[PDB]
RNA sequence: ACGGAGGGGUACCACCAGACGUGGAGUCUGCGGCUCAAUCUGACCCAACGCGCGCACCUCACCAGGCCCGGACGCGCGGAGGACCGACAGCCGGGCGCGCUUUCGCGAUCGCGCGGGCGGUGGUGCAUGGCCGCUCCCAGCCCGUGGCGCGAGCCGUCUGCUCCAUUGCGACAACGAGCGAGACCCCGGCCGCGGGCGCCGCGGGACGGCCCGCGCGAGCGGGAGGACGGCGGGGCGAUAGCAGGUCUGUGAUGCCCUCAGACGCCCUGGGCCGCACGCGCGCUACACUGGCGGGGCCAGCCGGCGCCCGCGAGGACGCGCGGAGCCCCCGCCGUGGCCGGGACCGCGGGCUGGAACGCCCCCGCGCACCAGGAAUGUCUUGUAGGCGCCCGCCCCCACCGCG
């Protein structure tokens, strides 16, 4: 009673836009490093596009009189071929930066590029997380940390999950690559917030009096 | 007047699609009716080798992308050109849930 | 070709509407992907499967298998009533068993006296239990180590 | 199966001695309803609830047959003499 | 850590009982050797060998030959009284203003030297990141306070009873916590509510709960009633580690090598497929529990059709509509390497494509093969096995792979 060759337009008009989002994630990550970039989202309103950003300090990306933002809007439109002025943008601010892995790991990358030793950077990150109210943070720094023969030394503090579906909700992970004279220094972070949002971790029972 | 309009909404996650459904049903009870049709789930499947080089046990990934689709074509003549707008802006603006309107 | 769960089947729109309303009872059978829908009414003992009588079902050897409950319970009840089955789903034998299950369950629903219904249940289940209770087992999935659910690719050590 | 992990046992004991009045030694339904009640407990799942209820039933009929260690069930009244 | 030491447990990548196979032949494909101008390379017990997602061109690295600079940016010099860049005729040339005998053009978008770039399926995986594999189809791993030892270390973290499980009971110079295990997520089976172009959204239900035996206890055996009865199939996957694989997946990269007769990029051909030989995963058969001819009939991941030509494969037009093998019934053949089997070869008709060496159809010819030595693999309910059907890569093509 129905034709399957027509709804393929609706289905293929969702896929393309999901992909368009990922290129933006990559571009922002390569661009708004200094603005505490974290993530992105999109809303394909027919008249115009809207994009919502999550940044520690938006005023940096906002730019005096909204210049950087506007310079960006005209740019994306040419690439995705939309009429500019229909490619507007909005920015939102993260308040719990310690619960965000991306902010932490990027800060760590900065601190590392200034030559400070790993032992201080990691534990400063971890203190920052715990102050934010977290049940664990693990840091790892693999590579040619010494003369040769690269090794991984990992730092941790609290308790962490490692398996199960719950690791896709309460466990936030991220990684980066740091290019240096000796070579490449792999770094990755993971944080555990069990009381996140409103969801309740299973196998967790509370009783009454 | 009467324009036989139809509402189609698409999403990849099943929790907002059902939330959007409820809002619309709530906001379209007057401007005629708006009962839903739940379509068969289009599931996209991709199988990939878990290895970038082809070494060791031949082990496979199994991704998929479920896409859920609902269709309120119940407005019909019960909505005018402007009347469709009323509700469509009164419903929540969930970040991701494609919508298209056609007569 | 047919799919079993289709709305065009469960409601049996095949029958015309003025005739669709004379059928009081409704019934279900199944086995594997097969599903059968029966519409039982009042008549003088006639049965049909996909617009074909019961004597001329096709595997030939199983005709007894579908006629079982009649020669068990007796022909009195069935002679009293008239039925029109329709089935759709995988396999000849699956269809046979689904059909017999539907027969039995429907004739069970025709009687209103619960006591007789229980007595008939005991009379019938004793001979066999799959005449009332659906068989649950169903085809199981395969894995990537080989070309079967539990079999594996042959391994050469040297 | 027969996997009665620590959580089940500890929880069952805890909710038992505080609710001996609202439970029975063999029912699985009334015990289940009580555990579902919010004033006493919060079971994030369903299967957890059922398991906890079953262990409670076993624990309470064990009690009624005779006292069980680790349960302060107010029996001081019978033995305070 | 090991023991051809003892004592307790466990598992079809172990055995008992059995089933189906391989190693026997022909053939598809990959692997070493020979040959060649080249027959590009990684991987070698489990833990390399239809695996690094279908090689006529590209892909493409290798062989024989030729265009182009797409030399960023700085300093010195030169230049419109003309920097650099294109072309008819006629040859040489596979070909091209590539080169050549000549004379028309174009116009600073720069030329040369000195520094400095870009790029590179170029080397090192024994310099690295990341991702996988294996240890591991495992059940184990650790913190604070305290105690014993000069100390490396020990107790906690168990020489008892249970559990698939460091799963639990009950004790103890230990007390109290955490990760892993389970819990959790997807699928299926029964019932209810709602909605409904198309069967799809939210919930209930099963918990060692009832009875009987045992056992202090955790828990073991049997019988019920029930859609389902005692981890139903999958996903995730601890600490520590390997000189395991990948620099040939990448605007991931350290140090080397190449950089105007180029290892850059683009074109034309050839090759990766060549064949006295050894072996790895598969496919087809060795027949009567069968082969041929005619007819009847049902699936699921899901899914497109009419009319007219042509034996067929295919083709010209035009619209939106739609599902098979085994099996069952009737006949022929009649133990004959026969009508079993279908490799090889000789005429012919078409499709893809810029281009057949590629793939389909028709007539004729009609190879090995009689159930396979020493040796060896997999498997417990909708399972093995048998039967076919869809997607991936793809101009064409599936004996492969996921289902």
């Amino acid at each position: 009673i129905v034709r399957r060759d027509e709804e393929n337009v609706y289905y293929s008009k969702y896929l393309n836009d999901c992909i368009m989002e990922a290129e933006l994630h990559e571009f922002f990550s390569r661009e708004l490093v200094d603005a505490g970039y974290a993530s992105c989202s999109l809303c394909r309103t027919i008249d115009s596009i809207c994009v919502i950003i999550q940044c520690a300090e938006p005023e940096v990306v906002m730019g005096d009189n909204h210049y950087r933002l506007h310079k960006i809007e005209y740019l994306l439109a040419g690439r995705f071929m939309c009429d500019p002025k229909n490619f507007n943008i909005w920015v939102d601010k993260i308040i719990k930066r310690g619960l965000s892995a991306e902010i932490m790991v990027d800060n760590l990358r900065a601190k590392l590029e200034e030559a400070m030793p790993i032992r201080r950077a990691a534990y400063s990150i971890i203190r920052t997380a715990m102050r934010a109210g977290a049940a664990g943070c693990e840091v790892i720094v693999a590579g040619k940390l010494r003369a040769q023969r690269a090794r991984a030394n990992k730092f941790k503090e609290g308790c962490l999950i490692s398996t199960g579906h719950p690791k896709r909700i309460f466990l936030a992970e991220a990684t980066r690559h740091i290019k240096m004279r000796q070579g490449v220094i792999g770094v990755k972070v993971r944080i555990y917030n069990p009381n996140i949002r409103g969801a309740v971790m299973p196998d967790k029972i509370e009783i009454g009096a | 007047m009467h324009q036989k309009y139809t509402i189609i909404v698409v999403g990849k996650d099943l929790k907002l699609v059902e939330r959007y459904v409820k809002s619309i049903v709530k906001e379209g009870r007057a401007f005629g009716i708006s009962g839903p049709c739940r379509a068969p789930v289009r599931r996209l499947t991709i199988t990939t080798r878990k290895s970038p080089c082809g070494e060791g046990t031949n082990t496979w990934h199994r991704f998929e992308l479920r896409m859920y689709k609902r269709t309120f074509w119940v407005t019909c003549g019960g909505n005018d050109i402007s009347t469709i707008l009323s509700k469509t802006v009164v419903i929540p603006g969930i970040q991701v849930t494609v919508e298209v309107e056609e007569p | 070709m047919a799919k079993g769960n289709r709305r065009d089947l469960l409601e049996r729109n095949d029958i015309e509407v003025r005739e669709r309303d004379k059928y009081t009872v409704h019934t279900l059978g199944k086995k594997k992907n097969s599903v059968a829908v029966a519409f039982v009414k009042a008549g003088k003992g006639d049965i049909l499967v996909n617009n074909v009588p019961l004597a001329l079902v096709r595997p030939e050897i199983l005709r007894t298998k579908v006629s079982e409950p009649i020669m068990i319970l007796g022909e009195s009840l069935f002679k009293g009533l008239d039925m029109n089955i329709k089935v759709a789903g995988g396999g000849h034998v699956s269809q046979i068993y689904a059909v017999r299950q539907a027969i039995s369950r429907g004739v069970l629903a025709s009687v209103k006296d619960e006591a007789a219904r229980s007595e008939l249940r005991a009379k019938l289940v004793s001979y066999d239990r799959q005449l009332v209770v659906s068989d649950p087992r169903r085809c199981e999935a395969k894995k990537f180590g080989g070309r079967g659910a539990r079999a594996r690719r042959q391994k050469s050590y040297r | 199966g027969k996997v009665r992990t620590k959580t089940i046992k500890r929880a069952a004991r805890k909710i038992v001695e505080n609710n001996y009045e609202s439970l029975k030694p063999k029912d699985f339904q009334n015990n289940k309803a009580i555990c579902s009640k919010r004033n006493v407990a919060i079971i994030p799942s369903k299967r957890l609830r059922n398991k906890v209820a079953g262990y409670v039933t076993t624990l309470m009929n064990r009690v009624v047959k005779g006292p069980v260690h680790g349960i302060s069930l107010r029996l001081q009244e019978e033995e305070r003499e």
